[PDB]
Formats: C-alpha cells, structure tokens, sequence
C-alpha cells in the first residue's frame, strides 16, 4: 500500500538528499541554501552532465546511480514542466523513499498518469508538484521555504500554500511555540500527499503537540481531512487542531492562481470545508493573522 | 481558454466526433456560398460571439436575434450582412455589445433526444471519469440536486484506456437504443480519446443526442483546457479569443500576472496563490471590497511589481493598494527600492499600505521612509487590511 510510505514524509539529520535538475538555474540556487541551512545535500542528477562536479558535490546521469555511490534517502525536483513528470517517475523506479516535487507547472494529465504508478507501490513517498517542500527546523529542509523564520518546537504544520505557511510559521515561532515538521503540499489537484498523509504522522508524533492545517478552495482534501480527524483524534489523548481555509470570497469557475483552487460545479466551496473541519473538533480560525494566538489558546488550554 | 462554437466543433470533428456539418464565413458572400455548398435541407445562421444568449440578442443593425433558420441560401447572405461588422448585444454581454467578425453557416438538425455527457479528471478517484445523464438540456447541476439518481459516473483508468463495456454501459445509461446505443458508445470512445489528445480538463457535451434519421450527434459541446498543457497544445492555444476578455486580464496575460478583475476599491498584489485569497478574505472581514486578485508566485522578482502597478492603474475604482509580500529570495529592501520607483515613474497618488517580511526589512522601512510617498507599513496581514479600509471611502 502506498499509505506505508507515509513516514518518510519525517524528514531528520539523518535525510540525505540528491537533487534532479542539479546544474539548473534554480537547482542550484537552493542547493547552495540547502548547504547553507546544514542539510545533508550530497548531489544530484542531470541526464547528459554525469561525470561532473557540481558545488563541490558529484553530478550523475541517473537517479539510480546517484542513489547507489551517495546512499541517498530523498530527491528534489527543480526539472522543467515538461519532463518533470519523468523526473518523479524515475525517482519512483529508484525506490527513493522520499521525493520532493518542487516544479509547477506540470500538465495535469501526466500527474495522473504518476499517481497512477505512485499508489500500485509503497516504497517511494512523493510531496508536490507545486509544493514548496518540507522542513525539520534545525535538521533539515528540502525545498524553497525561509529556514530562519522556523524554530524547532511542537506545532506540525500542513498546508496547500507556501506564503501561507510562512504567516502560520512565523506566528508560532512568535508565540514561541516553534514548529516539529512542516510540510507543503502545494497547489495541484494530482499531488503525492494530502492532508491525511501527514496528519497521521502529526497523531503518532510525540514531538507534535498541536496542528496547524492551511487549505483553501477547490478539491475535497479538507473534507477528507475532517472525517480523518473524527476517527483518529477523538481521544483520551487527542491533539488541538488550528485551521485556516482561503477563499472565503473567491469567485467560481476561475483558477484562483493554483491549479487545484477552483470551485466548479457549486463543489469546492471554502465554507463547507470550514463547516466539515469545526465539526470535526477543528478550531478554525477567521483570520490567517491569527493562527499562532490561536493555537497558543488550544495549547495552554491542554493544562 | 476561449473558443468559439466553430473552433471547438472544429476540433472536434477532426477527432470524429459528429457535430453539424458547417462552415464559418467572414462576409455575406462567403456565408453565401457557405449555405450553397451545405447541401441542407435546412440552414442555421450563428453569430460568432463567447457569450450566451444569441438567440434573444440584438445587433447594432437593427437585427433581432444572433440565431436564425432557413431553407434558402440567399436569405442566408442577407441576415449575414445584417450581422457581420456590427456588435451583438446579448443578456450577457456588456451592454455595448461584442464585435462579430465570423458566422457559422450549418447544417440545422431536429433532436428527438437530449442527453448531458461529461468528460473530467476526478480529482477524488485520480483519473479521467464519464459523467452521463438521460437529462439533458438542462444545467447539469440542479440534476444532481433534484434527481441523483439520473446521474450516472464511469471511472476510467488511464493506462488501460477506455473499456467498450464502460462505453456501452453509459451509452444505455443515458437511454440510446439499439444501433443508437453503439453508435452512442463509440462516440463516447472518440470523446474521450479527444478529451486526452488536446489535455482538455473537462468535455461537456450538452445536449448529447439523437435526429429523427436516427444518427448520434455532439449538438452542442464546452471544452476547458489545462494551462499546464500550453507547450505541447501550441495550435489550440493560439486560437484563444480574448476580445471578451476584461482588457486588464489580458495585459496581465502578457506579462505573466494572474490577474482578476473584482468589484472593489483596494486593490492589491500579493506573491502567492493562497496568501492573495487570505488577503482578499481578510479584506472583506474588515468591511473593505478588493478590486482585485493578484498573484505574483513565490518568487517575486522587481520587475513583475513594476507590471503590477502597471496593470492597477488601468483600474479606475482603485483608491487604495495592499502590497503584502512573504517569501522569495529576493530581499525587501529590493522590493521597497521597486516600488519606490514604480509609484514616482506611473505618476502614481493612491494610499500605499505594505507589508514586507524577509531579509533587510529595515533597511525597506527606510527606503519606504525616506521616499516621502504616501506609504504606510503595517505589522501584520490583519493590521495591513484594517489600514487599508481605512484609506479608502
Ligand atoms: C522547475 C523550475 C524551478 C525549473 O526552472 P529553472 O531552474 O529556471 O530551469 P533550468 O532550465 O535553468 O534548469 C533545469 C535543469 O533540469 C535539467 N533536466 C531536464 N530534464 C531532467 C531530468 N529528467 N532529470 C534531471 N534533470 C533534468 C535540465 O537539463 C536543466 O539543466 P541544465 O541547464 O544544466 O541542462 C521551474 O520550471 C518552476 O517550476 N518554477 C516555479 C516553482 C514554483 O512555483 N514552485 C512552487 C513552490 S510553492
């Protein structure tokens, strides 16, 4: 099942990463920031330009190469839309335990050919397209997110967007609360992991404390979430759960910048996703401006 | 996207799928001869617009109604000069109208049956599904509120392709019979093998049904294309009709900007899909309207606020601008030293409220500060919106 790859989704010190799209523009720009930040970056892939050095780390042709002279653990991906998807299935055929998709872009038919691939194996845990990563305060981060606005504590956080996640990131590192894992999903409607892939790594999480979930507009993945929640954080020891849900006033049948963010049909609507959410325990918060105050209040109030 | 009923129907019909014979004339000769070279018993005469409501419209002619029906070619060639080169006002047009440069001349066809068919990546079930009702003509939607038991769903894998039995059991679904079902089926075949051709995210067929001489026809069809797809559909693409577009839109369009058109007085440009919608929600939750919605992705480079500006002026309800930026490597400082300079170059005199959260954020109050501009730098997204509203009437 494609469900036991969850726990790669828990990056650490320990996660070493290659990087496909190694000597592009934007592969290289992050991953002299992944040596910056301390993450355990030790090269990457581009076919045609193995046999290099790159940032002082080797190059190879293929990711199975690259995964069997470095012992890599996780891939991102900064390939270009139109060969991206090959990207991630070559990545799949490796067995990479964890691949990180940063590229948007992708048509939305060769995603759904991936996943197609992606849910008939369980050795290879996919996060994106469209997503800004995942990060281990401290430990590791493996995509685009600023790692010194991060503080390692006991919120995991979840979310549909990157700059949101950076207001619920901030304002717990302000309320000094801190963050155990944070993980972008992005903003595809054919993504590797939703919010029940990492909510159930938050549950089992003894580090995580309390959860912060961001959703917005478009799909049935809050909703899902939800019923999620009903089963498996109903006690005696249930964590507190903050919400914020985009696209209050958004208008239908237009492509809210995201792919996937888009109410068709009358389904997709952010108020019902508010309404599945409040009914599952979730406190939700009106503001994304309060997300961290919010969440502090659950926390406390957790005597 | 944007096609108009000749292009899709087009598109369609090389794929083989059965839509009205027709042709599309760019004068009242060539429409003409359009109606000649037919062969029909009977004609219709189309105005060529993207809204609806052609048939109950008004031309700037005089001419009532974008939808006609003849017999005769030459009367044809008449209402087409009395429609070519003039606008058509409709129920869902501005009131001016929209210019009509093409008609299409096609063959006119009697339904005996109507049925709804739907081509769609199920977002839930991860792959393409058909969604058929024995209901057609009719909003698809309050079908499903009345009567869910009228909507009949095939989930399709992708890999293995459409099945004959999956075909032929819609095609029973939606009430064909006989050699009208097979014929049904095999058209649902071609429907879906053109729904993947063209990277399409959604085929709706409605109505989808059947003449009297018994043949199976796409009467009318609405295709939804995926952007993500635009490098490998460049043919199709280059065939979008943006004169019924919001002007603004469509020079966001060229520069990359995904903009939307509101109905408020704040406008605002924030990088990031989701933090856009929070700011236009949080917006509203402090009694403000937004004019607008502007996303400028992750990474926010100079240039692309400069184009924002830009684009903002052309909007006359703007009286007031949030910039709310998080994110993006590229410091603060860079983005305050770039607004500075779009708001003295576009002679620009509306209330700043901005926000910025990165690296050199003081040295960026500073360069706010001392610019001696109308700025003002809130704390946070809530604070930014309050200050906003407050600017504005
Ligand atoms: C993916 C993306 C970052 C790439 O842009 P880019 O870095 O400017 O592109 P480049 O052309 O410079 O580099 C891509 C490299 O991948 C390489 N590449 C191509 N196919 C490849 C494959 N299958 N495997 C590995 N590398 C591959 C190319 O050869 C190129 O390297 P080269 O120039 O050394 O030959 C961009 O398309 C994108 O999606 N940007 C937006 C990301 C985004 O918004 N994310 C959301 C986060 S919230």
């Amino acid at each position: 099942s494609y469900t036991a790859s969850r726990k790669h989704l828990y990056v650490d010190k320990n996660t070493k990463v290659i990087c496909q799209g190694f000597t592009g523009k934007q592969g290289t720009f992050h991953s002299q920031q992944a040596l910056e930040y301390g993450t355990n970056l030790v090269g990457g892939t581009t076919p045609g330009k193995g046999g290099k050095t790159h940032l002082g780390l080797p190059v190879f042709n293929t990711v199975k190469e690259a995964k069997e002279q470095t012992g890599a653990t996780a891939s991102v991906i900064y390939v270009p839309p139109p060969f991206a998807a090959a990207a991630i299935n070559e990545a799949i055929d490796a067995e990479v335990p964890l691949v990180v998709c940063i590229t948007e872009g992708i048509p939305q038919q060769d995603m759904v050919r991936v996943k197609h691939r992606l849910l008939r194996q369980g050795k290879t845990r996919l996060i994106g397209p469209n997503c800004p990563g995942v990060i281990n305060p401290g430990e590791c981060k493996i995509g685009i997110m600023p790692g010194h606005i991060h503080k390692k504590g006991r919120i995991g956080i979840v979310s549909r967007s990157g700059t949101l996640t950076y207001e619920a990131v901030h304002q717990t590192t302000q309320v000094g609360l801190g963050q155990s894992l944070c993980v972008g999903i992005g903003g595809d409607p054919f993504n590797g992991t939703d919010f029940t892939d990492c909510l159930e790594i938050f549950l089992n999480d003894p580090a995580t404390e309390g959860i912060i979930l961001i959703g917005e507009i478009g799909g049935n993945a809050e909703e899902n979430a939800a019923e999620f929640l009903k089963q498996h954080n109903s006690g005696p020891k249930s964590k507190p759960v903050v919400s914020f849900i985009a696209g209050l006033t958004a208008p239908p049948g237009r492509r809210m910048g995201h792919a996937g963010a888009i109410i068709a049909g009358g389904k997709g609507g952010a108020k019902e996703k508010i309404t599945a959410l409040q009914s599952a325990g979730v406190v939700v918060s009106m503001s994304p401006a309060q997300l961290g105050t919010t969440i502090y209040k659950e926390f406390e109030k957790r005597k | 996207m944007n096609l108009q009923e000749y292009q899709s129907k087009k598109l369609m019909s090389d794929n083989g799928v059965k839509v009205q014979r027709f042709f599309v004339a760019d004068t009242a000769n060539e429409a003409l001869e359009a109606a000649k070279r037919l062969n029909a018993k009977e004609i219709v005469l189309k105005a060529q617009i993207l809204a609806g409501g052609r048939g109950k419209g008004v031309f700037s002619s005089g001419l009532k109604g974008g939808v006609h029906l003849t017999k005769d070619p030459e009367v044809v060639g008449q209402l087409a000069k009395q429609m070519i080169g003039y606008n058509l006002a409709t129920k869902q047009t501005p009131k001016e109208g929209v210019k009509v440069n093409k008609v299409m001349v096609a063959e006119a066809l009697d339904i005996s049956r109507e049925t709804y068919l739907a081509i769609l990546m199920d977002r839930s079930c991860n792959g393409p599904v058909l969604v058929g009702s024995p209901q057609g003509g009719v909003d698809i939607e309050e079908v499903a509120a009345s009567n869910p038991e009228l909507i009949f769903k095939e989930q399709i894998d992708i890999i293995e392709g459409i099945k004959d039995s999956q075909a032929q059991r819609m095609a029973e679904n939606l009430g064909f019979l006989g050699p009208l079902q097979n014929q049904a089926a095999d058209q649902i075949k071609k429907l879906y093998n053109l729904f993947l051709k063209i990277d399409a995210t959604q085929v709706e067929v409605n109505p989808f049904g059947e003449t009297p001489e018994g043949q199976v026809v796409c009467f009318d069809a609405k295709i939804n294309f995926d952007d993500n797809a635009e490098f490998r559909q460049k043919d199709i693409f280059a065939m979008d009709d943006k004169s019924e577009n919001e002007p603004i839109e469509n020079e966001a369009a060229k520069y990359d900007l995904k903009y939307i058109g509101l109905d408020g007085n704040i406008a605002c440009f924030v990088n990031g899909a989701g933090l856009a919608m929070a700011t236009c929600d949080i917006i509203f939750l402090n009694g403000g309207k937004p004019a607008n919605f502007l996303d400028l992705g992750g990474g926010v480079k100079e240039s692309q606020v400069y184009q924002a500006f830009k684009l903002l002026t052309a909007d006359p309800k703007v009286e007031a601008i949030l910039v709310n930026i998080f994110g993006g490597i590229v410091n603060c400082a860079i983005i305050a030293n770039g607004i500075t300079k779009a708001c003295r170059e576009l002679e620009l005199k509306v209330p700043l409220v901005v926000r910025l959260e990165g690296t050199n954020v003081h040295e960026a109050q500073n360069i706010l500060t001392n610019s001696g501009l109308p700025i003002t730098s809130a704390v946070d997204l809530e604070d930014a919106a309050k200050k906003a509203v407050a600017s504005v009437t």
